[PDB]
DNA sequence: TTTTTTCGATCGTATGTTGTAACTATCTC
DNA sequence: GAGATAGTTACAACATACGATCG
């Protein structure tokens, strides 16, 4: 194998590349990239055995087909560290590969290429293609709500939902429920799967907000995301995930209407002297008034008093504040709407303009 | 390699200064002082920098062999020290003691500190590559029998005058640790002025601090002696020894008695000796023992070691050390009624 | 609130301590001496005076006056370190301290001059508690030490120091108070405080004490909250035997003079607190064969039993060993019927019984 | 409705079957004015080793003064009748064994009470903390604040250190009798309006024990 | 203790007050800072019984005098999450403190005032004021040089010599030294001082690149540094430091000049394959060339060549990457003069047009 | 797919038991009366319908029409705990759940309000698995738990339990089934299933049983 | 001239390495 | 001068080694 390629055309596609390698692999070969020549194209691949990341690069200098594994984290730094508009030139001695370039040479080792894992092929029930706009906003509404190590397997990753003509993020842990459901402009068949974490991760690193439309295909196990040159493929945990309609709350009877900035500042104030492992706080809701009381072991007492939008009965009700944050945070609207039935049962969080994403949070009996 | 004792180290330090010094033995005051003494010297020469490091699985090596390959600007004449594991080197330690012992300079000095090493630790390539530049400095604990002549010496050297009777009591009190008896002696000369330690002088600033092992509770059981053996088996329990090692040690000895009693109906006891791979040194106790328990004993010890292990294994008794007093004064001549015996 | 005993009667002088004049005498004449070495250990057992010891030696090094045994106790010096105030005294507790973060910060204080004192004295006490790290920063620390800084340790488990720390420190040991010690300083501090006293009372005291002062103050104190500002020989024998949980000797004795009336009020003693009928046979047979392993050799006791010894001794001279077999052999077989018996408690009244008044028959 | 162990919790001195001796001398110490700074109790299972320590806490704490008849009505005694109060921290030794909760509970004993003229902590279960916690509470416990007591209470006391034991006086309670328990059966029934017939009670009095849980 | 003042006015003196406090303090107190109101003027003082930290602000309305302590990182957050153009007021209440703004009430526990240790005054001997562009320039100089940890105390600090009309900062750890000076335009008497570490982070920290000058006081075992309303005061290591100006070469006969930032590259280049436990790099400099070389225990070797301006005889030397990078960025400038003898010898790295710099590198065994 | 008789024939209604007629009735009295406590614990041998009870119980306090000793068995709460999948009912697995992290982990939960039934019941099973440690962190939040939460124990071994969790609990003991009680139940069974058999077979069978129905 | 130990399951403390989030300084428009 | 990007610091999670208790 022997070609000379730019820099600038290699830089961004190994570092999509060695993105989800992790550092430490276990084995060696994993920590290592798939580097093939074919044709006029050079693949770069990389797999942990759970996921995998392909990257296309087109060539235009003579080259010999060819194939071998190369460490990514010595290749990509060794790329970077060359000055712009340079031209590398990566051929294959023996058991060595030389990556000569100006006046700099280097001999990495490399093992075998028919050691590399391969990941059996698969057959996608459903295909379709969204805007990448449409995507990232779909997982920052529902990223933060996913459950980090939880014992449930399934509560680990986010919920995909296709239905009808429109698509469903869905994220929970146990205590907080988030929705989101965007249109896609074609009717699909009703489906559900579950993604797990890193794949979302990887995903949302591989958006870059260009105008090439992403497409997914999904079988019955694995999905595939395809964007530009770059194809990523990944497992589900085909798992048992609950029902988001049960968890909303029924006809509640009281609502509430608050400015997000004064909110967000009040209750942020009023976490600081909170209970660190707990973070417990208290709502008293009045005629056109809200209070937020917090405590901590040490006995000092934070208050916070605001005018809002209320008519109903006076309430009293608990809460951790960590999950109001992050939903005040996630939102990032002008108006916020809160619905409340009683002080034993959820709360919902929904945008005054737009109902596109909802949020429920538990109270907690202080 | 040079041999040498802790009192010979001075004088081969006059006589010159290797490149490594390894110093092997279960005594830290002997340790401690050859030590001291190869530091001075060192310094004395112009070794003013100094670094210590432990050998343990989580040890950076890293940093040891940049300082043996890097220089330094004014601070040159650098002294490593190295602490061995108590268990004592493995393959990793060894191979990694080699690659040391490969950056060796003229301007490093290399110490070692460690328990006495075995034929398998000593065959090693580290340890072969120091031969024909090293010097061992043996230190061991001396015994009982060569105890009162260091206590002596050592009150010699302090300008301290010692009675007979005040030497047994410190030889009783501090046995198996120097380190404690040399601080009594300080803080005895630091009490007298004078100098003169007498019987109640001495018995007045004296606790108990002896340091045991198990082959000395079986030597004392050997030979018969119950105070001995009762007081080493109370030292080796306040000190939080294993009861299986004990049940193991004096395990082999027992059987060995036990066989060599029945063979030597028609045998003459040299022999037998000769066959058992029994040391000469111990040959006299074994004889004695061999006139002193007959076949109706040795058969009562072997159950009560047989019932002692089996209640320790699967019942999870707390009367192990009960037991073992029991048996210990089986041993010695006693009558041991056997209610306890359980036959 | 007149204050804690032992709080209020901390030594603040040489002459105050009690007892313990092997190390006190030695300490005065180093330091008249001169002969100073860089680090101190004191160990022994709980409430002998490891702590107060360690603060006389500290205010005696770093006095106005000079380096004396005998501190004015009146210049700022003195006042200071006595109140806790002393720039120059760094107090570490590690056993609340343990981390080698925390310890590293107050051992790299050793690179400032003194402010106001000749010596920079550390008392580190529970030092037993660090962690490895930490000991390995405190040898090197010590290895070369500054020379206007000296090191105070104390603890009560010394094994458990690395013997490298151990063989760069002088180690003072202390001893138990003794009774008649304690049983002085007990009357001297209740005549000092005008509280009104018998001598049984303080003997009685003292002998429960077992060689602490500080566990004599405390049970002083707690007589004086039950004798209603009182000390008195029938409140302090009330609030002994209240605490006293030693049942099982009291038991043995009751039995081998066959006096059951006693053994049925050691019975129903023992059962008005919450005990194991079983731990409590475990015991029993524990005392016997200690009692005759004892008759086999006096030197089986050892000092483990020193609050017991009179007892177990005079067992051991009286009783027949043909006794103290059976006994041993009745109490087995009770141990091994105790679980099908109907109850526990009558399990062991029924084997108390046997041993009382009965004899087993032996096969052939 | 409610539960009758948890319904009829003593809250007067009066109300305590039993433990004269212990009762007499928490009483003597609170007239004379000699107050110790760590107190321990131990006894069998059920036997009102919490219900006196929170007895003790609110004589401390109440505010007609410090006495041994501790009012009932006050502020403070609703409080710390409903484990309301501030100044009257209660830790679970038995969940939070590990030595950070015991340095991040040290770390801010020197605070003043908020309302209270004392702070006590209420140690429960503290047989099962750990041996480095154990030794983190020696010098705080030996020289605490002045506005600092501590109470432990403990049905295992052996396993805790001589030191420990050294540093604070001991109240050992005792299993109540037959006819103690039978009184307060009685009791406690005829409060409750249920008919009941004397050897009923007496079976139940036997079948119990000596704990009244 | 009653006062009342704006949020921009306390924000940043608060910050740089509690700046060094962190972690778990020796004493609960040492945790705390000490406010003091009196005579229209509010101080904030902060110290760990090594250095001390104080501000002071101006009040220009009501307030009564008096004394407490308080929590840093709680009044900081709460000072800091106030909206901006807030008014703090602040009083004293039995053992607690209120603070107000607007409708939010917070409440914090103190201690008293009486038992924050404060240090005890001394004479000064020399006094000198510098603008802060010099100390800075001095410090960011000589800084990287400081050893971390060594049982030799006096090489953890830097070295402050006050010669005729010139002030020198040396730092040193045994490997490698750094030594700059500048002028300040005044005669001050011979003069040498050790600063440790936290002090130097203090003094660089508290430097804000305003136009107020620096004035400096030293005395016989303390430093005082004044820069507009903030006092910072700190202790002098004990011990003798070693001199400099032999660790500097006779007569150094080989010279080279080579640009900074091709050099630098090439080092990185360099290193990126340098063997990582050890990070050792060769030069082989010739006549108009200089070339580096790195190897790896995995038979992997990297190599590099570049022209410099060299006449004197082809020779090999050995050295650790690290320093050399080192001190390549403390050096920002086109060109860098390196003077040596011998392969066994220290090399002299200098500016190509600034001789107020330098710094020595001793060669590593290769 | 295919049942045994064991999982199949499992009791929904208290009816529907054999047997144990003792504790049916205290617990239908205490249910009636409205005394209810917090801590129920059951002991017996194997198979004799501990598990069953605590779910049956469990069935009847969350049931949508109240709190009653007949469930209807057709509202949605007791469909989900006859299906093993209600939010509000947790059924821990002592016996692999030893460590006393969960323990703390669930402990940590408790002061959350339920989700949709009336309360919180948590069914450990096979509690006597649990450490020591597990058992003096349950003391506290056992002696005084929240006004929403029950706790329900099922145990064949109550002697390993210590004394102080015994003493906070109403203990209920179940006893073995008698000879023609087992031979009743596996002659209904049989006619239900549509089985030949014969009365001696019925009897050798009970016989050999040794009072467990299992 | 040597002779050194029972096993399984559970809990607690301290250190090292890798990854992620929030805030600040620097770069580009 | 503001927004965006890159660099630094603090906190959390995972992995390894050592010590102690009860059955
Ligand atoms: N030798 C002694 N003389 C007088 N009082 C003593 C002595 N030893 C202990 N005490 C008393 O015991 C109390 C606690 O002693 P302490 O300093 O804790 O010793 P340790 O450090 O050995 O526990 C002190 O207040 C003191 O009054
Ligand atoms: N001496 C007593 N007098 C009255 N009631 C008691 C007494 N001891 C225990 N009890 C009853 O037992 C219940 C539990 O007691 P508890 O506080 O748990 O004691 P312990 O802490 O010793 O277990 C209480 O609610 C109380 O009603
Ligand atoms: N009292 C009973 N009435 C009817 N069936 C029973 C009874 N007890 C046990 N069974 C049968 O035994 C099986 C297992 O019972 P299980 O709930 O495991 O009891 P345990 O928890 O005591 O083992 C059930 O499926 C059920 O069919
Ligand atoms: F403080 Al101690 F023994 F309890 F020295
Ligand atoms: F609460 Al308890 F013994 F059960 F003190
Ligand atoms: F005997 Al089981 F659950 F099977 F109690
Ligand atoms: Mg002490
Ligand atoms: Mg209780
Ligand atoms: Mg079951
Ligand atoms: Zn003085
Ligand atoms: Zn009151
Ligand atoms: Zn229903």
């Amino acid at each position: 194998m022997k070609f000379t390629v730019e820099r600038e055309h290699l830089l961004k596609p190994l570092q999509q590349v060695s993105g989800p390698l992790g550092g430490r692999p276990t084995l060696p070969i994993l920590g290592n990239l798939l580097l093939q020549v074919a044709d006029g194209t050079l693949s770069l691949t990389g797999t942990d055995l759970e996921m995998e990341m392909v990257a296309r690069v087109a060539l235009v200098q003579p080259h010999e087909p060819g194939a071998t594994t190369v460490p990514a984290r010595k290749f990509f730094d060794i790329c970077r560290g060359l000055p712009e508009g340079a031209e590398i030139a990566v051929q294959l001695e023996g058991e060595r590969m030389l990556v000569r370039s100006g006046r700099s040479r280097f001999s990495l080792s490399t093992l075998p290429a028919a050691d590399f894992p391969n990941l059996d092929d698969w057959q996608s029930e459903v295909e379709f293609t969204l805007p990448q706009a449409t995507m990232k906003r779909l997982i920052e509404a529902t990223q933060f709500s996913m459950a980090h190590q939880d014992v449930r397997y399934y509560l680990n990753g986010m919920l995909f939902e296709t239905e009808g003509e429109e698509l469903r993020t869905v994220a929970t842990d146990g205590h907080r429920l988030a929705v989101c459901s965007m249109p896609i402009g074609q009717s699909l068949p009703s489906h559900s799967v579950i993604v797990p974490r890193k794949g979302v991760i990887e995903l949302m690193r591989m958006l870059d907000g260009g105008d090439n439309p992403l497409r997914v295909q999904i079988g019955s196990n694995n999905i595939r995301a395809h964007v530009g040159d770059f194809i990523f493929t990944s497992k589900l945990v085909d798992g048992r995930f609950p029902d988001y309609r049960r968890v909303l709350p029924k006809n509640p009877d009281k609502h509430l209407e608050a400015g997000c900035d004064l909110l967000k500042q009040a209750f942020a104030r009023a976490a600081i002297l909170s209970n660190e492992k707990f973070r417990g706080v208290r709502l008293y809701v009045s005629e056109n008034q809200l209070k937020i009381t917090a405590n901590n072991p040490e006995q000092e007492e934070a208050e916070e008093i605001l005018d809002v939008t209320y008519s109903g009965a006076e309430m009293e009700i608990g809460f951790n504040v960590s999950y109001v944050l992050d939903v005040l945070n996630a939102l990032k609207c002008e108006n916020v709407r809160m619905m409340l039935t009683d002080s034993v049962s959820s709360v919902q969080i929904e945008d005054a303009a737009s109902q596109s994403a909802a949020y429920v949070v538990m109270p907690m009996r202080l | 390699m040079i041999r040498l004792y802790p009192e010979q180290l001075r004088a081969q330090l006059n006589e010159g200064l290797r490149a490594a010094y390894l110093l092997l033995g279960n005594d830290p005051l002997l340790l401690q002082e050859s030590q001291d003494a190869v530091r001075q010297v060192a310094a004395a020469q112009g070794f003013e920098e100094h670094h210590t490091f432990s050998i343990d699985p989580n040890t950076d090596w890293n940093a040891i062999f940049s300082l043996c390959q890097a220089m330094s600007l004014f601070a040159s004449r650098q002294t490593l020290l190295l602490l061995l594991p108590e268990n004592g080197p493995n393959a990793a330690i060894n191979e990694q003691l080699l690659t040391l012992t490969g950056l060796l300079h003229d301007d490093l000095l290399l110490i070692v500190r460690g328990n006495k090493l075995s034929k398998a630790q000593e065959n090693a390539a580290w340890f072969t590559a120091l031969a024909n530049r090293s010097v061992q400095v043996t230190c061991q604990t001396p015994e009982q029998a060569q105890l009162p002549r260091w206590v002596a010496a050592r009150a010699k050297q302090l300008n301290l005058e010692l009675d007979d009777a005040a030497n047994q009591v410190l030889c009783y009190c501090y046995e198996g640790n120097l380190l404690a008896l040399a601080q009594a002696l300080e803080r005895l000369s630091l009490l007298w002025p004078d100098g003169k330690l007498t019987l109640p002088r001495v018995e007045q600033a004296v606790n108990d601090a002896a340091h045991f092992t198990p082959f000395h509770w079986v030597d004392a059981l050997l030979m018969g002696k119950s105070k001995r053996a009762l007081h080493i088996l109370q030292q080796l329990r306040l000190e939080g020894s294993e009861p299986v090692i004990l049940l193991r040690t004096l395990q082999r000895e027992l059987l060995l008695l036990v066989n060599l009693k029945r063979q030597s109906a028609h045998t003459p006891l040299r022999a037998l000796f000769d066959k058992h791979r029994v040391w000469q040194n111990r040959r006299g106790m074994m004889g004695e023992a061999l006139n002193r328990l007959s076949q109706t004993q040795l058969r009562q010890a072997v159950q009560l070691l047989t019932r002692t292990e089996l209640t320790l294994k699967q019942d999870y008794g707390q009367s192990v050390w009960a037991e073992l007093e029991g048996l210990s004064l089986l041993l010695c001549h006693k009558p041991l009624a056997d209610v306890f015996i359980d036959g | 609130s007149y204050q804690v005993l032992a709080r209020k009667w901390r030594p603040q002088t040489f002459a105050d301590v009690v007892g313990q004049e092997h190390v006190l005498t030695a300490l005065a004449n180093g330091l008249s001496l001169g002969r100073i070495h860089h680090a101190y250990l004191f160990s022994g057992t709980r409430g002998v005076g490891k702590t107060s010891i360690a603060r006389l030696l500290a205010k005696g090094l770093n006095c106005e006056t000079g380096i004396t045994a005998t501190p004015c106790g009146v210049c700022d010096n003195c006042r200071e370190i006595e109140q806790g105030r002393f720039v120059d005294l760094i107090e570490i507790d590690a056993a609340s301290r343990t981390k080698v973060e925390d310890t590293r910060d107050l051992l790299d204080n050793v690179q400032y001059a003194p402010a106001r004192g000749r010596f920079k004295v550390y008392l580190i006490d529970e030092v037993h508690m660090l962690s490895r790290h930490s000991f390995n920063a405190l040898l090197k620390t010590l290895e070369e030490p500054p020379e206007h800084v000296k090191f105070l340790l104390a603890t009560t488990d010394p094994q458990k120091l690395p013997v490298t720390i151990l063989s760069r420190c002088l180690q003072f040991h202390l001893k138990a108070l003794d009774v008649e010690q304690i049983r002085h300083q007990l009357e001297h501090i209740l005549n000092e405080e005008h509280i009104a006293h018998e001598p049984r009372a303080l003997q009685l005291l003292a002998r429960a004490a077992e060689g602490s002062l500080r566990d004599a103050l405390s049970l002083t104190d707690q007589a004086i909250a039950s004798g209603d500002g009182q000390v008195s020989t029938q409140a302090v024998s009330a609030m002994l035997g209240t605490l006293d949980d030693d049942q099982a000797l009291s038991l043995v004795e009751a039995m081998v003079e066959a006096n059951g009336e006693r053994v049925m009020a050691l019975i129903n003693e023992a059962a008005a607190r919450g005990i194991e009928w079983e731990a409590l046979l475990v015991e029993m047979l524990g005392l016997l064969h200690r009692i005759a392993m004892v008759q086999l050799s006096p030197a089986a006791l050892g000092n483990d039993m020193a609050a017991i010894e009179l007892r177990m001794r005079e067992l051991a001279r009286t009783i027949p060993p043909t006794d103290i077999q059976l006994y041993y052999q009745t109490l087995l077989i009770g141990r091994k019927e105790l679980p099908y018996a109907p109850d526990r408690r009558m399990g062991v009244e029924m084997t108390l019984l046997r041993a009382l008044a009965f004899h087993p028959r032996m096969p052939l």
